[PDB]
């Protein structure tokens, strides 16, 4: 297999796929209308039931990972108290560490506000 | 501001591994002319756990069984056919190959399957660098009688199992598996380079399988490697992760250990390769002449226990000389120990140059050097991959006895 | 459920230098 | 580093050593003081051998003095110095010094688990058991894995005296 064209340079044989996959052309498609749906999924926080399930799936039991979780959260808060319990939450801050310690980005504790709330004072009042 | 101011694999290797769940977080694909390998596409952080570098579904793998009876995972074999006799007819013990070879000329065959498209990425005869493939010619570079006979048995089984179960009144579903008995040969050689052996619990059942893992064998192998698989049994998916803690740069090759405390002739023998870092390499010396274990490890920073000889890396600062060949020999030198009994230098001056003089004697041994080997390659224009192997474990071997004459020489210098 | 299965040296003696 | 030098060091060293291994602390600082005349330097080497010689006739006292003149004299002192100080203090039994021995071997960046071993096993052998248990379970809570043969022994031996809770 080793061939120098008289140069230096070896030349070599590149692998390709050389046969027909009709899996490829079907599945590679993007939906274009999802910005208003992947805002509100973000702005719900089910992006967080995804990292939950995520992260579920490499427990052999569901209990122990609780009681880990729990107890991470324990560290967190005995180690820097005054930190926690507002716009920052210690189980948020440790799901998304254990999301980030796999190497997939996630804002720090799920910890997100409204940019369009109209200066101080004004609450935003729920459609139920 | 920005106004003022190896080659990529086929796009469509990663394309189909993609349409059916498989993930590669990282790292990309690239092709040289070595062969195939995985790089980190940018510098993967350190976390505090382990990280998700690839995950491969467990329908795209071809494993079976390790411990009889034979059942394969996923069961593609129907019911029937005669490819399952072809298969359990083979040895328990040492047919493990033959059986996911046949295996793999099977999936070959099916038309649904993904290693019809995956098989178009496998090394060829002219690419595998497996000894199965080597003739004649290519085994009288290796320079080791031993490894000669091992390959010619191992060629001599493989082909008696072909013709034994390939012959003329065969079904046509069976003679198209193997038309030819070198097809069945780089099917072997194809098993035995790639295949990996692990203990997977799948559903209630646990079990040890031989598995054909596409996007995993593109690993190449480290005895210092930088990553490693965990199986995922919740969802039947195999993890490469990278360790845990540790620091990987952009162009950094992802490497696992195929196979832990096995020699240079060994690995020549399964993956048909070998390396000059090799921490378990032996050269048989005579024993007269010993040196002080204690103070050759700590000369050069080699601490923990005989079975986990590791450099620390801090101390040296920059000296790349103290590397796997360091601490092989460490493991292979001839060596005394008396709890804290001191060395008298006097007597390291005479065991060191006794064990020079013996790594000189096995140097001329060889017709030729080790600095000519690598101008042979250099030159080389018109060999098989094999004859190149050959060249380079022959060389690794001489680098190796040339490393462990340059650490006699800077351990009796350093003792003072 | 949660609750199954229990839930100095080298310091004054620098070289003086 | 000429070869005079080289030649010199190699003497005093071989001396030095001839009369560390046969259990002359004295005749080893005699050697010393000798190089310190002589312009040659006492490296590391030298203070090991020194606290060699003070640890194998049971000399707690001289070798830890012996530290202290390699730690003043500017010296790091070697794994093998700091080993044999923690195997001596586990045969006298005393743990705390050998505890305090293996918070230096850190602080130096030295890998303090063979020496861990080293000192459960010696305070296991001179019939120590409760400082052992103390020192084992001090490095198990600290991260460090002991041998199959260390933990079967520490299980065995603890059981033996009736000591169910360790
Ligand atoms: N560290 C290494 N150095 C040289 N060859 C290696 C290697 N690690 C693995 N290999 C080779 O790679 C094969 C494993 S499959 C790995 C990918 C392969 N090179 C390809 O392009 O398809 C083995 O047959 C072995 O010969």
């Amino acid at each position: 297999g080793i061939q120098r064209d008289d140069n230096g340079r070896r030349i070599w044989r590149r692998r390709t796929l050389t046969k027909k996959d009709d899996m490829l052309r079907y599945k590679l498609q993007r939906v274009p209308f999802v910005e208003e749906q992947v805002r509100k999924i973000k702005e719900v926080g089910k992006v967080m039931t995804m990292d939950i399930e995520r992260l579920l799936l490499s427990e052999d039991n569901r209990f122990e990972f609780v009681n880990s979780v729990a107890a991470e959260a324990t560290e967190y808060v005995e180690k820097n108290r005054d930190e926690y319990g507002g716009t920052k939450k210690a189980i948020f801050h440790v799901l998304s560490n254990r999301v980030n310690d796999l190497g997939f980005d996630r804002p720090e504790a799920y910890a997100e506000s409204d940019p369009y709330k109209p200066g101080p004072g004004y609450l935003k009042e729920y459609y139920t | 501001f920005p106004l003022f101011q190896l080659e990529s694999a086929d796009p469509d290797f990663y394309k189909i591994g993609y349409v059916r769940r498989v993930r590669a977080y990282g790292v990309e694909f690239k092709e040289g002319p070595d062969g195939f390998g995985i790089y980190a596409s940018k510098d993967i952080e350190p976390r505090r756990r382990a990280r998700v570098i690839m995950e491969i579904p467990h329908e795209l793998m071809i494993t079976i069984r390790q411990k009889h009876p034979w059942m394969f995972f996923p069961d593609i074999v129907p019911i029937g056919h005669p490819i399952f006799d072809i298969i359990n007819s083979t040895d328990p013990e040492r047919d493990w190959d033959l059986r996911l070879a046949c295996l793999l000329l099977f999936s070959f065959d099916r038309e649904d399957h993904f290693w019809r498209l995956y098989g178009d990425f496998l090394p060829a005869a002219d690419e595998c660098s497996s000894l199965l493939l080597a003739t004649e010619e290519d085994l009288a570079e290796l320079q080791d009688p031993q490894l000669v006979s091992t390959i010619r048995q191992q060629q001599k089984r493989v082909l008696e199992f072909w013709e034994k179960n390939w012959h003329s009144g065969v079904p046509l579903k069976i003679k198209r598996l193997a038309e030819d008995a070198e097809r069945f040969i780089w099917a072997v050689s194809i098993a035995q380079t790639r295949c990996i052996s692990m203990k997977t619990r799948i559903g209630a059942l646990v079990q040890d399988l031989n598995m054909m893992i596409p996007y995993a064998d593109m690993l190449n192998h480290s005895f210092e490697p930088n990553c490693f698989l965990h199986w995922r049994p919740k969802d039947r998916i195999l993890e490469v992760m990278s360790n845990a803690g540790q620091a990987i740069k952009k162009g950094e090759e992802m490497t696992i250990n195929y196979m832990p405390g096995q020699k240079n002739n060994m690995l020549m023998e399964r993956y048909g390769f070998s390396t000059p870092v090799n921490p378990w390499d032996a050269i048989p010396f005579s024993g007269d002449s010993r040196i002080h274990l204690n103070s050759f490890l700590s000369v050069f920073n080699i601490f923990g226990l005989p079975e986990e000889y590791y450099h620390d890396s801090e101390l040296s600062g920059d000296d790349s000389f103290v590397d796997g060949a360091v601490i092989a020999a460490a493991r292979t030198l001839p060596t005394w120990s008396d709890i804290d009994l001191p060395p008298i230098p006097s007597a390291e001056r005479k065991a060191v140059k006794e064990l020079q003089d013996e790594c000189r004697k096995m140097l001329a041994e060889y017709p030729t050097t080790s600095e000519q080997d690598q101008k042979l390659l250099d030159s080389l224009s018109e060999a098989r991959t094999t004859f190149a192997t050959a060249v380079k474990y022959r060389m690794h071997r001489k680098m190796f006895i040339g490393k462990i004459i340059k650490a006699l020489d800077i351990y009796q210098e350093r003792l003072l | 459920g949660t609750g199954f299965n229990k839930g100095d040296i080298l310091f004054y003696h620098r070289e003086f230098c | 580093v000429s070869a005079l030098e080289r030649s010199l060091r190699l003497t005093f060293m071989d001396e030095l050593m001839e009369r560390a291994r046969n259990r002359d602390p004295s005749g080893v600082s005699e050697v010393i003081y000798d190089m310190i005349a002589a312009g040659l330097s006492p490296g590391p080497r030298s203070f090991h051998g020194l606290v060699v010689a003070h640890a194998l006739n049971g000399d707690e006292q001289g070798a830890m003095h012996s530290l202290r003149k390699e730690l003043g004299a500017g010296q790091r002192p070697l794994p093998e110095t700091m080993i044999a100080l923690v195997r001596l203090s586990g045969s006298k039994g005393n743990a705390q010094r050998g505890l305090e021995l293996l918070a230096a071997m850190e602080k130096l960046n030295y890998d303090i688990r063979q020496a861990w071993l080293i000192l459960v096993e010696e305070l296991v052998r001179t019939n120590h058991l409760e400082e052992a248990n103390k020192v084992f379970l001090k490095g198990a809570r600290g991260g460090m894995r002991a041998t199959d043969q260390l933990y079967d022994l520490m299980i065995e031996e603890d059981c033996k005296a009736g000591d169910h809770s360790n």
